[PDB]
RNA sequence: AAUAGGCGGCCGUCGAGGGCUCGGGUAGAAGACCCGGUUGAUAGGGCGGGGAUGUAAGCGGGAAGGGUCAACCGACCCGCUUAGUCCGCCGCCCCUAAUCGCCCGAG
RNA sequence: GGGGCCAAGGGUGGGGGUGUUCACCCAUUAAAGGGGAACGUGAGCUGGGUUUAGACCGUCGUGAGACAGGUCGGAUGCUA
RNA sequence: GUAAGGUCCGGUGGAGCCGCCGGUAUCGCGGAUCCUGCCGGGAGUAGCAGCGUAGUCGGGUGAGAAUCCCGACCGCCGGAGGGGCCAGGGUUCCACGGCAAUGGUCGUCAGCCGUGGGUUAGUCGGUCCUAACCCCGCCCGUAACUCGGCGCGGGGGAAAGGGAAACGGGUUUAUAUUCCCGUACCGCGGGGGUAGGUGCGGCAACGCAAGCCCGGAGGGUGACGCCUCGGGGUAGGCGGACCGGCCGAUGAGGCCGGCUAAGCGUAUAAGCCCGGGGAGUGCCGUAAUGGCGAGAACCGGGUGAAAGCGCGAAUGGCCCCCCCGUUAGGGGGGUUCCGCCGAUCCCUGGGGCCCGUGAAAAGCCCUCCGGGAAUUCCGAUCCCCCGCGACCGUACCGAGAACCGACACAGGUGCCCCUGGGUGAGAAGCCUAAGGCGUGUCGGGGGAAACCCGGCCGAGGGAACUCGGCAAACUGGCCCCGUAACUUCGGGAGAAGGGGUGCCUGCGGGUGCGUAACCCGCAGGUCGCAGUGACUAGGGGGGCCCGACUGUUUAAUAAAAACACAGGUCCCAGCUAGCCCGAAAGGGUUUGUACUGGGGCCGACGCCUGCCCAGUGCCGGUAUGUGAAGCCCGGGUACAACCGGGUGAAGCACCGGUAAACGGCGGGGGUAACUAUAACCCUCUUAAGGUAGCGAAAUUCCUUGUCGGUUAAAUGCCGACCUGCAUGAAUGGCGUAACGAGGUCCCCGCUGUCCCCGGCCGGGGCCCGGCGAAACCUCUGCCUGGCGCGCAUGCCAGGGACC
RNA sequence: ACCCGAAACCGGUCGAUCUAGCCCGGGGCAGGGUGAAGUCCCUCAACCGAGGGAUGGAGGCCCGCUAGGGGUGCUGAUGUGCAGUUCGCUCCCGUGACCCCGGGCUAGGGGUGAAAGGCCAAUCGAGGCCGGAGAUAGCUGGUUCCCGCCGAAUCAUCCCG
RNA sequence: ACCGAUAGCGAACUAGUACCGUGAGGGAAAGCUGAAAAGCACCCCGGGAGGGGGGUGAAAAGAGCCUGAAACCGGGCGGCG
RNA sequence: CUCGCGGGUGAAGCCGAAGUCCGCUGGAACGCGGCGCCGGAGAGGGUGAUAGCCCCGUAGGCGUAAGCCCGCAGGGUCUC
RNA sequence: CUAAGCCGCCCGGUGGAUGGCUCGGCUCGGGGCGCCGACGAAGGGCGUGGCAAGCUGCGAUAAGCCCCGGCGAGGCGCAGGCAGCCGUCGAACCGGGGAUUCCCGAAUGGGACCUCCCGCGGCUUAUGCCGCACUCCGGGGUUUAUCCC
């Protein structure tokens, strides 16, 4: 096991669908939090210093 | 069928059409009988059936027509007898 | 190194947690300013098997209209009435002040302070002997053994709590093992600390046998008190 | 797959409505310059982002 | 066999000889090899010989018994029956196909 | 029979315990020779021993653990 | 020009470029298992087999046909390759028009390309309820937060849990429980009547239309585990009669059709009741358990399911026949009974089990309390009629090509739900009906080999093969006789071993009204080598080691003697406890309370578990010594720093308990010489010197110990001795029935394992037509003896060699 | 600091669709055998008792290509595979400590573990992603035009050398 | 006194795009006809794709478009064979 | 402070000199040879070749609503 | 007049180096300009063109609507096409001022396993409009609920 066979098992529910404010399609549906923007878990955006993601969405890096 | 017809607490019963096909048809279990509330014997005079059954039929035809239809005879007869000696 | 079965039960993970949700509730005393001066009557509606208790459960309704649950004595019958205050009768399954109680009586669910519900004796089987009253202090004989001294106002419940012998007959099966731990989440199987790894368990070790004395200190910290915890001796006399 | 929300059945209608070829007229008026976008796709090949 | 041989015959200074194609194996992984090709029994077909299984279908009779002790059913047995079926073996008979055609080739 | 010379064309086999080479033993035999070929030969095979990762016993070590000490299991790729 | 390079000539090219002086720089390439791009040999080669080997003939279309279409034949699946439908996919669905590319070959075909389309709901699902659980506010902690948290208030949380209401026929290229027709139901509101407000029948169980509006309470239902059995019913199946059609010989016979939804009305079974009745040297009843003066037989009744029956409904569907048939159409007939089996599908009752107790709330029904309106009036849960009923999903596949795994992937997801006839215990195997397919998609040829994979057979011997009977082979179902050691008395056990088995003719028996259906015997006749004839379908026995057993484990080299287990025993803890998480706040055990919670070790069961507390741990005490800061006293400092002394907790020193706590349990001489050799015995020595058991052991180095059995032969196996290098009693000792894909030895039987290999079948290999790579590659590539970094295709001397 | 290469360390974040554990709600397992408790019946005797016959359906029971689950041997096919763990034969469990599904919780010195250092998305003796970061090495590899002149050393002392 | 399409920002262009991973996050390749489309009318062949004539242009620079190097492949010629 | 007045500044923007003369090559003159001109303009770009005078522009000047700033005049408050 | 094969030149194919070009990058002394948002921001989702897929621009008034001013004859984005339409009553373009501005998003009346759903009070005939999150500040009222404004 642990390969192929393994694979086969991806047709539950996903664990990431599109997030209600930025756009991306990374919202925790069972937990209820977004892992890109942190929708759902705080007030303000999910930044952080080292990820250039942001940056480069408005290419400023 | 479908997974929620894959269920147990339906009814499934295969029914032959007046056109030759071949159908599935589904109904919910019926409730089980009233009881007593101080013994737990079944009760007389309360029909069975789904809430849109009871609501179907007149009041009348719910319940007996005696005080206390919640209890069995013998309990309804203890305890009209308890009031009365208790109120003397 | 690794943590122990120990430390990961206090984080409260749903692996140790009491499943407190199929049980039928706690078995707790009526608040003291009701029996407090007064005395109330209670009527036995049912007598159930509390899944997680060792020891059956019965539902009493007062004249003032409260439902209770209670630990059901040996011998409680269905439709018989109870009594809870000072002035009740000296009955098994009546509440009264440990001060109300001759001594030489059997009580169980006895409070520690005057109106907390109780806490000693709950146990299937388990009773406690009244030794001796003072106007200062009630003292009864635990199942352990111990004397304990209590406030002349806490409250017990004459009798003996029912369910007992039921270590008499043996589990037999694994699997009755498993039912009866998986019934209130225990952890079960258990492993042994000799056949872990060294990173999993002080005794751990590729031979099968502790490599230092298992009697360990007081004073150790968390993760280091296993095996006999302050013994003040072993083995057999 | 049967049972679907309106937002994601909005969403796969924009996409399908995005697949489609490149206009003749806009291949002739660019002068063979715009031949494809970047939005082509095949069904079982290259799979939907949501 | 680099001393890369000998002899008989046919051919050249249009042409001896050969290949593909054809019917078959004394042969075979492709190539190659061997017999036959109307100067004909090579294969098919017909007939006959020899062999291998083991007595065909159909009909007549019998059959332990049943059946209104009648009609009729009946596993199985006997006679026509060394039968029937089959032959990657042989012999005889040109009835059928071995035809037509194409190519190389020293000077 | 014992010792030696020429002579390498041919032969020099089958079985029991043991992973064994070797050595020992059995019944035959003319005899049942010793060696070299990357201790010939795993892009020919088998995988019993040895030499990982699992586990047991004995001894040593406070311990983790170790033993050219035993013991059970433990993968063999190929279109020239 | 030594050279790095420079410059001319001929050609291509169509717009910039150079000499010298002085500056400046990402300034010069063959390597970095360098980076990016492109292209070679391998190669027109491998692969397009293995687990389901499927096509052929005639016709059609088209430029073009093995591959597309129709008919026939022949096949495969048929408890799934058939039917339905989730998640996931998102247009893959339908029609027309096409073959540049995709499809393992071709293609006129397509899940491909282009152009147009397609998803219709008061009743199906979401929407409502709550479960495990989650979020927000206050509060507390944190330097702080988007971080952690108890308690209060609020909200969310199931497309398989709970939960108002629709079912036939027809229609489209593609949607239909949604559109059309027919017949219904539910919720809200309205109109007209009526029951009731102010009404009756029964001893009773109860039968009834049995007043309206607001608020509250109670009961019931919603609402539940596992095992097992009886009763009732329905789908489905079988046999017979009859009417049409087909086949068959217009014989016998076989096959096909002979159909009936929701809704409305209608009642019995079990269970439970209600009146009468008054038993035992007892009656009554069930498959079974069982019931009775705490009220049984027995006679009446009440309530109470799935179903059946009537309307719906024969103007509908199905089958057949006739006239018109150039296209297009129009009519006439029937659709009826009996018997048997019978569910895994529904209803309903018993019984048994738990150290296991197998959800909640919304909703609905009934009853009871208070309050309000009503008399030329109020007013229904009853009858008739009318109006309204929102938002979102609805196509298609649902998988050996529509999902995930890079793929038209032999895996996984989903085999998630369902199954005619025969044989048969069987949802087994085999054949077959319906339904589906020839797309688990490259075809053609062939004594066309060798060799490989899969299969069948093999004379005589029967393990001589091999580490090892690996593999294969023997046995095999059912009925009847018969069955050992040992044992935990349950088992071992289907031990072992022996006999029978087909077909036909005719009787007897059980249940049954039955000459319906199922099952069990008897007698006779007869055929073959073989009668569970195919298919299905144990080989068996005796010792030893380990683990009691069922179970679990290193997903991807180890399934075990390893882990777990019930059982034994030890330790801590009386609750603000013990143990544990954390920075804190708070928290897990805990809706808990010693028959409990937590922490070790051994490991079923039977008999037992000896000695040692000197050491290392743990526990209790601590008179006494030491023992930090702080405090006090003296000196010093115009104040301090600094120096000396006293007080001095815990901890060590010291003392005591403790080994089912970690561990340990020795060593020399001589004897009792009724020979020789053993311990009775006397000397150092420690805390003590290994007791019961077992022993060449999974522990033994010498070792293949010695003796006995097994063989012709025994580094094996079993039994014994003890010299135990270096066994031993809960890191347990010994023994042990049953159990085991564990290791090990032997015996009968069996066989191509072997002597010793030989035939046959299917698929590859081989050849022909197509698609068409990769690993790898310094350039090359013959040998003997040598030199050499010490084993050279390439160097030296020789030998040989056409491509 | 001429250029490239480490295993590793540290911070903040992301993951329980694989798999491990636990909670809530659900679906499933042809057919056959054996025969525990329990409930009895009959005959001969009767001071003891002996013999025979039933019913009953329990089990971490038995056989079993039912479905489903597992993975012993062939060390079989395949091993640039159908497949980055598959196929065939053989074998094991198959009413229970059973198998599977939807909704949840436990997150990295942490979880989870019937304990194999196993499992935590093809990764586990400390996961993944980005950042510190172009980390460091006395160790390996590489370092691009021509001519002209001169032209070595591997020996002494000291260094965890 | 910077680079001149493997350089310069990752992106001279429908570039933080296509695409990879459940997820944090990771992330390309790709510029040029001609002065003017004057972008080849008509004929023969082919099912088509295209081929041959004939035209436009100073020059096919022919859209598969400025120059067209090297490696590699096919043919012709010279030399060996 | 502005019922008022004046000025400055302030968008898009406007003006802004001089060959497109003869011959040659050329598909096309920005090239070659000859004859001229402007220049506070010979920076740069386009235009069918390399252009001071073909065009944009440049050297030098002009204009601009709102808004902003300063001042005049008038009306007030406050400080010493 | 040797078959394969080998080297050199020429022609052709494959390929895309070199050269020339540049509306793009990179770096700079100096100068200018520097915050938006509950009067609802930034970032997103979805729509919007006659033929319209991507980018760009806009928002159901959707490659756009209105008004003063500049320019002065063409215009309808990147983007060379078909057919049309707009402009002398001054467009396109440009400076300034207005109108429209779907949904999610601090998201704010209450909810999100899907950027889509479900409410309560006033006005309004109806269409329709406004108000209703939390933690506070300055005030009013009462029911004294921290309830309403
Ligand atoms: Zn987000
Ligand atoms: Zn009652």
């Amino acid at each position: 096991g642990s390969g192929t066979a393994t694979f086969g098992k991806r047709n539950s529910t996903p664990t990431h669908i599109r997030c209600r404010r930025c756009g991306r399609v990374s919202y925790n549906v069972k937990k209820g939090y977004c892992a890109a923007c942190g929708f759902g878990r705080s007030r303000r955006l999910r930044k952080y210093r080292w990820s250039k993601k942001w940056k480069k969405k408005k290419n400023a890096h | 069928m479908k997974p929620m017809y894959r269920s147990r607490s339906w009814r499934r019963k295969y029914v032959r059409t007046p056109g030759g096909r071949v159908v599935i048809h589904f109904e919910r279990k019926k409730p089980k009988i009233a009881h007593c509330a101080m013994c737990g014997r079944p009760l007389n005079g309360i029909p069975r059936g789904r809430p849109v059954e009871m609501r179907k039929l007149p009041k009348t035809k719910k319940r007996p027509e005696r005080p206390m239809p919640h209890l069995c005879p013998r309990c309804m007869r203890k305890v009209m007898k308890e009031q009365i000696r208790a109120q003397l | 190194g690794k943590s122990l079965i120990q430390q990961r039960r206090g984080k409260g993970s749903p692996t140790f947690k009491s499943p407190s949700h199929r049980f039928r509730g706690a078995v707790k005393y009526i608040p003291l300013n009701y029996t407090q001066e007064k005395t109330l009557r209670g009527v036995v509606e049912e007598i159930m098997h509390d899944p997680g208790r060792t020891a059956p459960v019965a539902r009493v309704k007062f004249e003032n209209g409260i439902e209770k649950l209670i630990i059901a004595p040996e011998g409680l019958l269905v439709g018989q009435e109870i009594y809870i205050g000072p002035d009740a009768p000296i009955a098994v399954g009546n509440t009264l002040p440990l001060a109300k109680i001759p001594e030489g009586t059997y009580v169980y669910n006895i409070e520690g302070i005057p109106g907390d519900g109780g806490k000693y004796v709950r146990a299937g089987g388990t009773y406690a002997l009244v030794v001796s009253r003072e106007p200062d202090k009630v003292i009864v004989q635990l199942p352990s053994g111990e004397l304990k001294a209590f406030n002349p106002m806490c409250r017990a419940t004459i009798g003996v709590v029912a369910g007992g012998g039921r270590l008499e007959k043996p589990l037999v099966k694994a699997g009755k093992a498993y039912y009866k731990y998986k019934a209130r989440n225990k952890f079960w199987p258990t492993p042994r600390g000799v056949k872990m790894n060294a990173v999993n368990h002080p005794f751990g070790g590729k031979e099968h046998h502790p490599g230092k004395p298992t009697t360990t200190s007081r004073r150790a910290p968390p993760g280091r008190k296993v095996g006999h915890i302050a013994a003040r001796r072993t083995g057999r006399r | 797959a049967r049972n679907k929300p309106l937002a994601k059945k909005l969403r796969l209608a924009k996409a399908l409505k995005q697949n489609r070829r490149v206009p003749v007229w806009v291949i002739v008026k660019t002068n063979r310059r715009v031949l494809t976008h970047p939005k082509r796709r095949y069904w079982r090949r290259t799979k939907l982002k949501e």
